[PDB]
Parts: C-alpha cells; structure tokens; sequence
C-alpha cells in the first residue's frame, strides 16, 4: 500500500498508489476511395437514366 | 427549409388532396384566404415544409392540381379552401381519361405531363432544400393512376435524388367504378415498386367498413371515405410539419422503415375511430390497442396473417409519455410472434403536443407489414380473372397498348407478392 | 502551455459540446459574453484554462471550438444561444441536408464535399496555438454525421496532423431513446474506420445515462437537455485536468500512456458519482468511501456491464471537492477487501488518483445537487466488451438479412465494408478475451 | 402475459419447469432467439450474460449465477477454498486437495508429493483419488502417470478410507442436496435429499474395481450386480435414511449429518456472493446447485463437489420444479404451505 509521486498544487494535489507490483491511409489513398465510392454512384445513376431512357 | 412539393392527380387525388390541405390548414392557423390566425408558434416553426409565404404573410400551399378532365379541379376552386392554391397550379385537359391507365400514362396523359412538371420545377425551383415530393391518387382510374406513375416517372428522372412518396388509394369490388380497375391498378402498382421510396396503401374497402361496422354509417360516400384519409394524412405528416424531439426528413424516415427496396407498401391506422359516447376521454391502453387493431386500419389486410419488418406509431396530445412507452413495450412484448426478430427494435414512437381538431389526444399507425401481399394478391387475382379472357382489353390495345405489357404487369406483381412471403417465414 | 481543439460532429456532438462549454465557462467564471474578469493578462496569457480558450485583445475567451453538422438547425441553437457571443462565424459549419442515419452518406455522398473545409475551418484554429497537444471529437455512434462524416474527419487528421493525439467521447446507441434502426451498422462501421486513428475513446451508453437520469434524478422521462447535463459533468471530469493546474494527466499523450497500454483495447469505462436530485428536501453528504465504493457498482457506470468478471489494465482516480489523499487511500484499502478486482497479470496492481480541490460546478436550474465532493473513475476492463458483443449480435441479426444494406450502398459504398467491419469487430472482440478470460 | 425461453433442450429439470410455466396459462414461450423475452432458461456453456438487461421496459430474470463456476469445477473449488480467507486452507470439511496439471502442458505437484511422503513415512492410510471434469491408488507413481496421460487439469485428494457404511450391505454411499438460490440470494435446501448408495460391499483391500467405491447412479446401474436390491434404483430418500440412523446409531439425520450440511452450503455460497449476486445488477438471477456429500464412519460430512447443472430423483421431481417456480421465478413475476426448502440464513 505504497504512494509514489505525490505532487502538489494550490487547486489540488496528485499521486499513485500500488497496491502489488506485476507478473495509416496517405492523402492520395483517401481520396481514392472517396473518388471510387463517387464513381460507382455515378454509374447506377446512369443506369437508372438509361433504363428511364428505355 | 425542408420543402415539400405536393401533387394531387385525378378525381380520387384531388378530392382526397383538398380535404388534406383543409384539415392540416386548421391545423396550422391559415384560413381559406391563407391568412395566418393562430395562437401558438409551433404553428408556423414549420409551416414552409408545406407552405410558401408570399408578401403581405401569405401563405400558399406548395401544391399542384393535376387533371385530364376540369370538373373534379372546379370543384376544388369552389370548395371551402378552394382560393387558398395558386391559381398557376392547377393544371388540367378537357378529354378526360375514362378510367383507362393507357390514356392516362401514354396517350391523353403524355400531352399533358410537360405543363405539369413546368409548375413542378417553379415550386422546386423556390425551394431551398427540396425534401421531396408526394402524390395523392387513386390506382383504379385513368388519370391519378396513369398519368400519376407517369408523373411519378418523370419527376425521378429530373431529380433522381429526391424522396418521392405516394398515399395510393388501392381499388376494391366493393366500392368500384368500373370493372377494369384491377387492370389499372396491376399496371401502376408496378410503377410504384420502382419508382416510390414510400406509399402509403389506403384501400377503399377498409375506408368501407369503418364507416360502417366501426362507425356505424349506413351508406357511406366518398367524402366519408376521404375524411378518414385526411386524418390519416394529418397523422403521418406531423412528424414533418411540427417541431419536436425528432429531427426527421422524408429519406430518413424512408432509411429506417425500408429494409428491402420493392417492399415499401406501408399499412395506415388512425385512433380513435369514435362513433356519435364521442365526448369520452380516451386513455392511452385504448389508444394502444385500438391503433394496432386491424379495425383501425386502412390497407384492408389482417396484421396477424404476415410480419411486421418496421413499425412507426406517432401520439399527439397532451398524455403521459412514460405511460405511452409501457403500453407501446406491452404491445410487443405481448405479441412478439408478429415482429420480425432480425430487426432489433424495428417498433418506434414518436410524439407531437398538438393535438388534431376536435380531440385531446390521438394516435396514428405506420406499419411496414408482409401482411400487405394479401393485397396485392387479391388484385393479382382480379386482373388474372379478366386476363385469362382478354376482358376488356380493347380498351387498352385501342390506345397502342400490347398484350404482352399486361402479361409483365402481371409477373411483376406475382413476383412481389413472391418477396413478401419469403420475408415472413 | 500546449492548447487543445475540441470538435463536434453531428446533433449528439454538437449538443454535448454545447453542454460541456456552458460547464466549462460556469467552471472558469467566463460569462457568456467571453468575459473573465479574474484573467488579469489582457488578450494574452498562458495559464491552464489557456488550453480550452485563446483570448482576443478586447479580453474575450473564445473557445478552442469547431461545431460541425450536415444540416443547419441544431448548430443554429448555438448561433441564437445564450453562449452565441463565445463563438464567431467561421467555428460553426453546417450543411444544407444531413444524412439520414446512413453511414456511407455522411462518410462518402456529402462527407466528401465538406471535408476540405472544416479542415480549413480546423487549421485556422491550429494557427492560433503555440503547441497544439491534439484534438477531443465528440460524435455519436448512430447518426449518419456523428458515426460517417467523424470516421473520414479522423482519417485526415492523422495526415495533416500525424504527430497529434486524437481522443473521443463517443455516444453509444440506446433504443429507449432513439428512433432509428440502423444504428448497429453505423457503429460497427465507423468503429473499424476510426480503431487505428483514435488513441483513447470515452464510450458512453446513452441506456446508462438515461437509467442514472430515472433512478437518481427522479426524470420519469428524461430529454436530451437531462442527458446531455450529466453527461457534460462527466466529461468535464475527464478534461479537467486539462484546462487546471495539476500533474496528473496534464496533456493528452497521458491519456494513452495512463490509461492504454494496448493500442486497440482504448476503451476505458467511466464511472461517475455522487448524482443527487436537486429536487431533493437536502441530501446527507456522502463520504470519500462511500463515493469511491460507489465507483465499482454497475448502476453508476457510463456503459452497463459487470466489470467482476473481467480483468483491470489501468484505474484513474479523478476526486474533486474536499478530498485528501488520506482518506481515499483508506477507501481504497477497503475495497479491495471486499471487491473483485483482478488485474492483468502483466500490469501493475495499482490506482493513479487525481484531486482537484474545487467540488463539481453545478448549472444554475439544473437537475443535479451541489454536493461537497464527487470522483469520476476512469478504468480500462475487458468487461466493456459486452458492450460489442451486445453490438454486434445486433449487426448479425440485420446483416444476415441484408437488411438496410441497398441503402448504403446506394451511397457508394461497397457491401464488402459491411463484412471487413464486422471481421474487425471481430478481433476486437478476440483481443478482448485473450487478455481477460483465462 | 410473462414471456420466457428455453436454451437447454437437455435439461430434465427446466424441462418440467418450462412445462408447468405453460400450465398456469400466464406464462408464454418464445423462440429460443427471441430478445423480448422475461426469463431465460439458458445453455450450460457460454451464457451471454451480457446480452441480459438491455430490452427496454423488460426485467428479464435468468437461471445461472454468471461465476458460479468457480465453485462447480473441480480444479476451481480446490483453488477457492484455498485462497479464499473465508474457507482458508485448514477447511475441515473438504478432503485435501491438490490442482495438478500434466506434464503435457499454478500446479501443486510438489505439494502433493510433500503430503504424500508425510503420510506414507507416518504409517498412515496413504490412499488418494484422480478427477477431473477415474483412478483410486496408494501410490502416487500410478497417480500422477494416470494424469499425464490425459490433457487436462485434474485434481488428486485424499480418499476417505474411513466410509460410512450402510447395514446390510456394508456398502458405501453419497448425499445428494439441492440448493435454490434466489435473486435476493436467499439459500434454500430443499427439504427431500437422496443417497445413491452402493449395490457391492466395501472392500479396502481392493481400489481395482471401483464399483464399491463409486456411488454414481450410472456405474451402478452398468457395473453393479446388485442394482436395486437393498433400495430401489440404490436411491434411499431421507425417511428411510434418518430411520435407520435411529435403529443402528441411535441419532437423527438432522442431529448427525443434516447440520453439517446447512453448515457447507453457507460457507460455500456465502463466499462467492460478492463476485456473482445480481443485487445492484440490470438484470437478475437464479440458480439451483446440487451438492454431494460423503460420510465417515465418525459422522463427519466431508463436500465432494457442487454441480451448477443437477439433475433431479425422478420421485422428487414435480415437487422440486414446482418449488422452483414458487421462490425463484414468481418472486419476481408474480401470477395473478409449509414450503418445501429451508432457507438458510445469513448477512449479506
Ligand atoms: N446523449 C445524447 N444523445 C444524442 C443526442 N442527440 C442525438 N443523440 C443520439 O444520437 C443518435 C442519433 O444520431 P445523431 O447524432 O442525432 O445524428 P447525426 O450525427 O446528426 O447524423 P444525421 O443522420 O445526419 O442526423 C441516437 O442514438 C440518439 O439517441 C444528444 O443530444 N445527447
Ligand atoms: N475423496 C473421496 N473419498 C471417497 N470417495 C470419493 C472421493 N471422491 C469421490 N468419491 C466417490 O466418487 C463419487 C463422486 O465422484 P465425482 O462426483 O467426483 O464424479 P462426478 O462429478 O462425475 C459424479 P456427479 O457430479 O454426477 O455427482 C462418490 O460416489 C464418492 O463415493
Ligand atoms: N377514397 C376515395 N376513393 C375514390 C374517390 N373517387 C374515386 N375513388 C376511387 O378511385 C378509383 C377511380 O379513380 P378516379 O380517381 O375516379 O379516376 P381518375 O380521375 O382518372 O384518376 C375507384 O377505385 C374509386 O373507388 C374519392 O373521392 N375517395
Ligand atoms: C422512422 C420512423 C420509425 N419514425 C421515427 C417516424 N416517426 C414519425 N413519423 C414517421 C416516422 C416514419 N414515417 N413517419 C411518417
Ligand atoms: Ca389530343
Ligand atoms: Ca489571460
Ligand atoms: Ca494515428
Ligand atoms: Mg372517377
Ligand atoms: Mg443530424
Ligand atoms: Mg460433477
């Protein structure tokens, strides 16, 4: 039941007890998916315009 | 500013849509001149999702009166709200559609459609976020079922991302005008399927037996039938047209009541449904049970022959919400079997503090329930007891139609009845 | 003095944060028009509070603050609000539509078109700061903002700012007070995007809230106003360290090291109390025992779950009010007699504990007591790993079906994100168990 | 309506449960799936107690204590009555116990071997068994070969030499009690216990063939030659078993064996309540435990093991399960005596 570095401050005070010791994506490959993801929006949409068409 | 564009097509649309401009029009304070004489703010915080305003706080309904024949539309512009619309927005022919879908979707409607998506542009053009669109029509006639899925067609073709969502009067022998309505209502009910995001089935026989058997009308007409419609309406848009704890437009609505594309046929209930033993306050259990009985509702099919994939129930009135949630939890978890059980918590409630006209508190139901293919097989069967003679066909060939449309119309409808039993094993 | 930036994505994000800056700003005897008259350095000054709000020559404290929404009316309240003087224009951003509870809508369809500018909206607030430590992102699961334009936001953090630490305060869906369905698929999807670029993530149940709102509030039906009220004193809670003079997590990268020895188990559960009713005729005050033990009982916890059957990595003590560290070492003792507290074996079997000496400020009209002396436990178990599994059962349950699914694909996005979020999810839930279970 | 599910379809005891519940016509059964559900009549492996508590507006109950285990393994036991200051390692009723793991894979092989050298030096009876979740010998070579043969964790502890023995027969034999412990972690006895005693005559000059030393109800039904020949399906209930303790010892069941008993079970139970009540939990539960006791031949009760799974004697069947439903399922639903259990007291 030991305390170790007990700090202390006007608005208050800190320490640590123990109690028993122990035992990413570049930018260009965001923009990639966003773009891929855009792409295949943009060709259901043409086939849902070319099935209006038909 | 989520606007919404309204469109009311044929006979059954218009006089269906009148009655709904006139109910919600009490309800936010504009009288039949537009003039705003209301008491309270929740009237007008969102009063331009349906109106616009113009100078002088006018308030005009963003609504668009369509029609091949001018009678019904006459009869609107005399009505009790009639001066209210926009004279521009009433456009109309003078053929008419003699209950034919062929001549209201490609030949009289098809010389019509481009004056009408003039007007439909202006209003959208005025709007500053289009949520989307919705039409009242009918199935069974010519005009409002022809010439609305043309619409309907076309409109998503110009805004392909936009919400477009129908409250569709579905034919019955019952209350029939002409035999060849399940022709007509086979041929647009595909239309929908592609082309509506959310459609409200109302069926002409269960406005039927309400007024008779629950409201105790010995010989209905149509405008008893319609005043269930309009209430029913003024129930499922409060949600949009009130502000409240639910921030929602018409596509999220559409994401969490939509879990399969084709299966977007929603069953309407209203509570109560009181016959004149009017006078007496309605508890919330009588509210509960009588909003998910099948006498309240409006598609004509029993709730307990299918599933409910998404449930949606919207209280309005001064109630206690604690006591609405533990009857709303006591109608499911006492009859779970109807429920899917793949959709964790696919029942949903919703409350609005203003009350409809004439009534402390009410209740509407919006359910997405495979009990709906009951429907669509009893027209399927209708239009395959005339098809298997050509019945009536001649009426359709003699517009340019070909047989072969009337066979895919009926697959297509076979098949969607098809996907709504495997959903409900 | 190193600055933090707190950002607000969605109506659950923006709500909170404008909850938390009310708090904040009662807590620093800012008033709502950015005045403090105790700050004696005009238009300048590096103190504590310095961390939260930059300071203009007229002597206004603005926050360090972007609030971000793909639709304008729930950041329009902050624009009318009593606090609308703290903030200027260019710190509020809105969209003209939201995305409707749909992941790949907020991540993919609208995320798109806006990231670039609350990027720029966030670099000007980095200009300010001579040492920007890192960035507090507060956003829900559930939204189609909160869960899929937040995934997208964190992504381009770690590029422009890949040196910077990025915590969460994450809102957990709760059905008693939500009526969307989807949920379950918009948190499993922008938990898979967000697990490499988060360091430490507070998860709160909005079920517990609501439960703590009903049981000890006395709210028969509490409102987001309520939620959102106790859910600010937590937070303040946890940032308090922050934004006053201290040692105990005094900037961010403490968070990690005190609280995240794994890099992917960075889910500490909170727990929060004493939470008396105002309402009350006058509450006895409770002790630092009482309040400490009151820590390892479920019912005070931010996520419901059962932490006796799981295994301890780290414990944070944060006590405000009138607390010495006598008597909490004593508490302490005390528990461990009585409670089920077992460690892993490969940490250290201890407590680190923070005292600030001013007890909880409470909002004038609010619903919770002032009481002497509260504490805000911040422990990392494996018991919170009921919280996915009760998560992704739910995901099962609709995926299996496809349900929903055309909507977000219709999006752009790919059915196979559904899948490589769930397998992520997966062995997450694995890790869990391997270091719990024996 | 109360609505519950069944996740066991092996358990004889919930079955009936689950029989009756549908008998009182307020009780309705889901899907075994079903969410929505009041009561869960689970699976004996990997309960997801963290699924339990979560449906809005349902307070949903369950028939296992999530960590009882602890106490219905054999190795766990060893390990909790050692550890736990409650039951210290002096624990006079409980044989001593080591936890040896084989050499294939802490472990108290050292221990054993310590106690073992002890006995066999002092001349005294030197004779242990092997479980697991059998071999009886007297030397521990045989012993501790026999584990590493195998691939999982057993447990070596003294065999009581010294049994009481039924006459006539002179056969060996165990007590089986059930235990109801409710949400309010209330410990019920119920009041009808069984012996399955031993159809062959105890010899002690034999470990080879275990027939006369194990008293499971399945040996003796396979390997006995003497099956139902003293008691019918060598099951004596208590009236008999207290009668003949009056004409041969001239004491009673209560006096003699039944408070030792109450005795157990407390300790036991009371031990673990901090890790498994559900008192401050958002969900609740129940369980029934199934207790065996041996005897000696100075009428001292020694705990073999606990069972968080029991079955029931087909006799006591209807009145157990209905039991059941009356304290642990009605208490917190309630429908719209003289009980049968004895509840045993205690602080909480
Ligand atoms: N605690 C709390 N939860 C909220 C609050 N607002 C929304 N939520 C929760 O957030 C989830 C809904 O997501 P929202 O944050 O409202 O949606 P969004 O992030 O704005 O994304 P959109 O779909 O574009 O509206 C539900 O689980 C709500 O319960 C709030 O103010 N406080
Ligand atoms: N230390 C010991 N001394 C004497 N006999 C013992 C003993 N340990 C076990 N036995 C005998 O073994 C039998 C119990 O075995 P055990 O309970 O370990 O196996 P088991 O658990 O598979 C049967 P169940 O769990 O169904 O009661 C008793 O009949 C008892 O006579
Ligand atoms: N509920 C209701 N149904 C109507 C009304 N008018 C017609 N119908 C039904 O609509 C179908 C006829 O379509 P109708 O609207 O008259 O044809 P249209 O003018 O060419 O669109 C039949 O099934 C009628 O029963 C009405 O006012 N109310
Ligand atoms: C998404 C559902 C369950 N919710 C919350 C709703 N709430 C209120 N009115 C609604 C809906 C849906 N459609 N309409 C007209
Ligand atoms: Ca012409
Ligand atoms: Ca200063
Ligand atoms: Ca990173
Ligand atoms: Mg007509
Ligand atoms: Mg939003
Ligand atoms: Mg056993």
């Amino acid at each position: 039941m030991e305390v170790i570095e007990l700090n202390k401050c006007t608005s208050g005070q800190s320490f640590e007890v123990i109690l028993k010791p122990p035992s990413d994506p570049s930018l260009e490959e965001i923009q990639k998916k966003l773009e891929a993801a855009e792409e295949r929006r943009k060709y259901q949409e043409a086939e849902l315009l070319k099935h209006l068409a038909e | 500013m989520r606007e919404i564009v309204h469109i009311q097509a044929g006979q059954c649309g218009n006089q269906i849509g009148a009655k709904f401009w006139e109910v919600i029009s009490d309800e936010h304070g504009i009288d039949p001149t537009g003039s705003y004489h209301g008491d309270s703010d929740l009237q007008l915080e969102r009063i331009n999702v349906y109106y616009n305003e113009a100078t002088g706080n006018k308030y005009v309904p963003r609504a668009i009166l369509v029609d091949l024949e001018p009678g019904t539309m006459d009869s609107v512009r005399s009505g009790p709200f009639g001066q209210i619309f926009r004279p521009d927005n009433f456009v109309f022919g003078q053929s008419g559609a003699g209950n034919n879908w062929a001549k209201g979707h490609y030949t009289e409607g098809a010389e019509l459609v481009d004056s009408v998506l003039d007007v439909v542009r202006k209003e959208s053009e005025s709007c500053d976020c289009l949520q989307g669109f919705q039409l009242t029509h009918s199935l069974g006639g010519g005009t409002g079922s022809g010439m609305g899925t043309l619409l309907i067609s076309k409109i998503r073709e110009e805004y392909p991302d936009r919400i477009m969502n129908t409250f569709s009067v579905m034919p019955s022998p019952k209350v029939s005008d002409t035999v060849v309505e399940p022709y007509n209502a086979t041929l647009s009910v595909h239309q929908l399927v592609e082309n509506t995001d959310e459609t409200y089935c109302i069926d002409n026989e269960a406005l039927y037996d309400i007024c008779f058997r629950t409201l105790k009308l010995t010989t209905p007409t149509y405008g008893d039938l319609n005043h269930l419609v309009s209430a029913t309406m003024s129930g499922v848009t409060t949600c949009l047209r009130f502000p409240g704890q639910l921030n929602a437009d018409l596509r999220k609505l559409a994401v969490n009541m939509v879990p399969f594309p084709r299966l977007h046929f929603f069953m309407p209930g209203f509570a109560p449904l009181t016959s004149r033993q009017q006078y007496r306050a309605l508890t919330v259990p009588e509210l509960t049970q009588q909003m998910f009985d099948s006498k309240n509702m409006m598609a004509a099919c029993d709730p307990r022959h299918g599933r409910y994939l998404t449930v949606a129930a919207i209280f309005r009135g001064r109630m206690s919400m604690k006591e609405v949630d533990e009857q709303m939890l006591n109608v499911q978890n006492k009859n779970s079997s109807y429920f899917v059980e793949w959709i964790p918590n696919n029942v949903k409630t919703a409350v609005c503090d203003i009350p409809p006209r004439g009534l402390k508190m009410s209740a509407t139901f919006i359910g997405n329930s495979t009990a709906i293919q009951e429907l669509f097989k009893r027209i399927s069967e209708q239009f395959t007891a005339m098809f298997r003679r050509k019945a009536f066909l001649h009426w359709y060939t003699g517009e340019g139609m070909d047989e072969m449309e009337f066979t895919e119309a009926e697959s297509n409808m076979n098949d969607l009845v098809s996907e709504y039993q495997q959903y409900q094993d | 003095m190193r600055e933090c930036i707190s950002i607000h994505v969605g109506q659950a994000g923006v709500q909170i944060g404008n909850a938390c800056w009310e708090l904040y700003c009662l807590e620093h005897g800012i008033q709502p028009d950015g005045q403090m008259p105790s700050d004696k350095t005009i238009g300048g000054g590096d103190d504590s509070f310095n961390t939260f709000f930059s300071e203009t020559g007229a002597g206004k404290h603005v926050p360090r603050a972007v609030f971000v929404d793909l639709e304008p009316t729930v950041i329009d309240e902050v624009r009318t609000g009593t606090y609308r003087q703290l903030f200027h224009p260019e710190q509020l951003i809105t969209g003209k539509e939201d995305a409707a509870n749909n992941y790949a809508r907020g991540h993919y369809t609208i995320g798109k078109e806006i990231i670039d500018l609350v990027l720029d909206r966030i670099r000007k607030l980095a200009d300010q700061c001579t040492g920007l430590q890192g960035f507090l992102v507060f956003h829900s699961f559930g939204g189609g903002t909160g869960s899929g334009f937040t995934s997208l936001l964190m992504e381009r953090l770690s590029v422009d700012y890949g040196k910077k630490s990025k915590l969460e305060f994450s809102i957990y869906p709760a059905p008693q007070v939500s009526t969307a369905v989807v949920e379950p698929y918009n948190s499993i999807l922008t938990t898979h995007t967000t697990l490499e670029h988060s360091d430490c993530a507070f998860m709160v149940d909005n079920e517990a809230i609501y439960d703590i709102c009903r049981r000890n509030l006395d709210i028969e039906r509490p409102t987001y106003t309520n939620l959102n009220r106790l859910i600010s004193q937590i937070v303040s809670s946890i940032t308090a360290s922050l934004r006053f003079d201290g040692a105990l997590n005094v900037d961010l990268t403490e968070f990690q090291t005190n609280l995240v020895p794994y890099p992917r188990i960075h889910f500490p559960l909170a727990t929060y109390a004493p939470v008396i009713s105002a309402e009350k005729a006058y509450h006895e005050q409770l002790s630092v025992a009482e309040i400490t033990n009151a820590c390892f009982e479920p019912a005070n916890q931010m996520v419901k779950c059962d932490p006796r059957h799981g295994k301890y990595m780290a414990c944070c003590l944060l006590y405000r009010g009138d607390v010495v560290p006598k008597d909490v070492n004593a508490a302490i003792a005390t528990i461990k007699t009585k409670r089920s507290i077992q460690f892993v074996d490969w940490c250290p079997t201890g407590f680190k504990v923070g005292i600030n000496y001013q007890p909880p400020t409470v909002v004038p009209g609010g619903d919770l007591a002032k009481v002497q002396r509260a504490v805000c436990m911040l422990s990392n178990t494996t018991a919170i790993a009921e919280a996915w599994a009760r998560l992704d059962h739910k995901f099962d349950l609709m995926y299996a079906k496809r349900a929903f699914v055309h909507w977000y694909v219709g999006e752009g996005m790919e059915e196979g994100e559904f899948s490589e979020a769930r397998e992520d999810m997966a062995a997450l839930e694995k890790d869990y168990e391997e270091v719990g279970v024996d | 309506m109360y609505t519950f599910v069944v996740r066991d379809e092996n358990s004889s005891v919930y079955a009936e449960v689950s029989r009756l519940l549908l008998a009182t016509g307020q009780w309705k059964r889901l899907r075994k799936d079903n969410p929505r559900f009041n009561l869960m009549l689970g699976e004996r492996n990997r309960l997801p107690f963290g699924r339990l508590g979560h449906e809005p507006g349902l307070v949903q109950l369950v028939n296992y204590y999530r960590g009882a285990d602890k106490l219905c393994r054999k190795a766990s036991l060893v390990k909790l009555i050692k550890t736990s200051p409650e039951l210290s390692e002096s624990c006079t009723w409980f044989p001593e116990s080591y936890v040896i793991y084989p050499t294939n894979l802490t472990d108290e092989r050292e221990v054993f071997l310590a106690a073992y050298n002890r006995r066999r030096e002092g001349r005294e009876g030197n004779v242990w068994i092997a479980k697991s979740s059998i071999l009886i010998s007297s030397e521990a070579s045989e012993l501790l070969d026999f584990i590493d043969e195998q691939g999982q964790v057993h447990v070596i502890q003294k065999y009581l030499e010294k049994p009481l023995l039924l006459e006539p027969g002179h056969r060996k034999f165990d007590i089986r009690s059930w235990v109801l412990v409710d949400h309010l972690y209330n410990i019920y006895l119920y009041r009808e216990g069984v012996l399955r005693t031993s159809s062959e005559p105890y010899n002690s000059a034999n470990f080879q063939d275990k027939t006369c030393h194990l008293t499971n109800h399945c040996i003796q039904k396979e390997y006995s030659k003497n099956y139902g020949r003293y008691e019918e399906g060598n099951e004596m209930f208590f009236e008999e078993f207290n009668q003949y303790l009056m004409d041969a010892l001239n004491t009673t069941l209560e006096n003699s064996i039944l408070l030792q008993i109450k005795h157990i079970i407390r300790s036991c139970l009371m031990c673990i309540e901090p890790a498994i009540s559900t008192k401050h939990l958002h969900y609740q539960s129940f369980q029934l435990f199934g207790f065996d006791f041996m005897v000696d031949e100075e009428l001292k009760v020694w705990l073999i093991e606990v069972n968080g799974a029991p079955a029931c004697a087909q006799k006591l069947y209807a009145e157990l399960c209905q039991g059941i439903v009356d304290v642990a399922i009605s208490s917190v639903f309630p429908l719209a005596p003289t009980s049968i259990f004895i509840k045993l007291h205690h602080h909480h």
